């Protein structure tokens, strides 16, 4: 809680020219003209055995 | 504008739009050179990039009619003696080489159509 604090100080004194490179998300296409700006995070999970219907590639793998 | 209307009738599956068609894609080549008769129906079938066919795109796309849409597309490759090279096709991309059909249907959980 204390570096969070930190973090969030040294994004404002930055100018915005600098802010436009250091930036997360892509822009992704999750439905019929939907595009958000979204974050990627991978799992492996044991545990749970079902088949997948919902899923936005067909081809798995990063590309 | 025949190749695409088969993969996307495929993926939601509608099986009174894939026999009309596969009798449509059938009478196509009967009024034809009927020279190279396996060789132009695998062009038909498959992506030429990707080399995906369309019993793997079946097989990805789980619906609640698939195993009736599998037996219609393996009774039209037995009366054109194409069974084999049919069902044992593979990918040619360099990040999925070597999968088959019978890679999908096992890592989908289908019991019945492995």
């Amino acid at each position: 809680l204390q570096r969070a604090r930190t973090i969030l100080e040294f994004e404002k004194m930055l100018p915005e020219w600098l802010r436009s490179r250091f930036r997360m998300g892509e822009l992704c296409k999750v439905a019929d003209e939907d595009f958000r700006l979204c974050l990627r995070i991978n799992e492996v999970k044991w545990t749970e055995w079902k088949t997948h219907v919902s899923f936005l590639n067909e081809d798995p793998g990063p590309i | 504008r025949l190749k695409k209307r088969i993969f996307a009738a495929v993926s939601e599956g509608c099986v009174e739009e894939l026999r009309e068609l596969l009798q449509d894609l059938q009478d196509l080549c009967r009024r034809r050179r009927g020279l190279d008769v396996p060789d132009f129906l695998m062009h038909k079938l498959t992506a030429s990039d990707t080399g995906k066919t369309c019993l793997m795109k079946a097989l990805l796309n789980i619906n609640p009619n698939t195993k009736e849409i599998v037996r219609i597309l393996l009774a039209f490759a037995e009366e054109n003696d194409i069974l084999d090279r049919f069902i044992n096709a593979e990918y040619t991309e360099e990040a999925y080489e070597g999968q088959t059909a019978l890679n999908i249907a096992i890592e989908r959980r289908q019991g019945d159509i492995t």
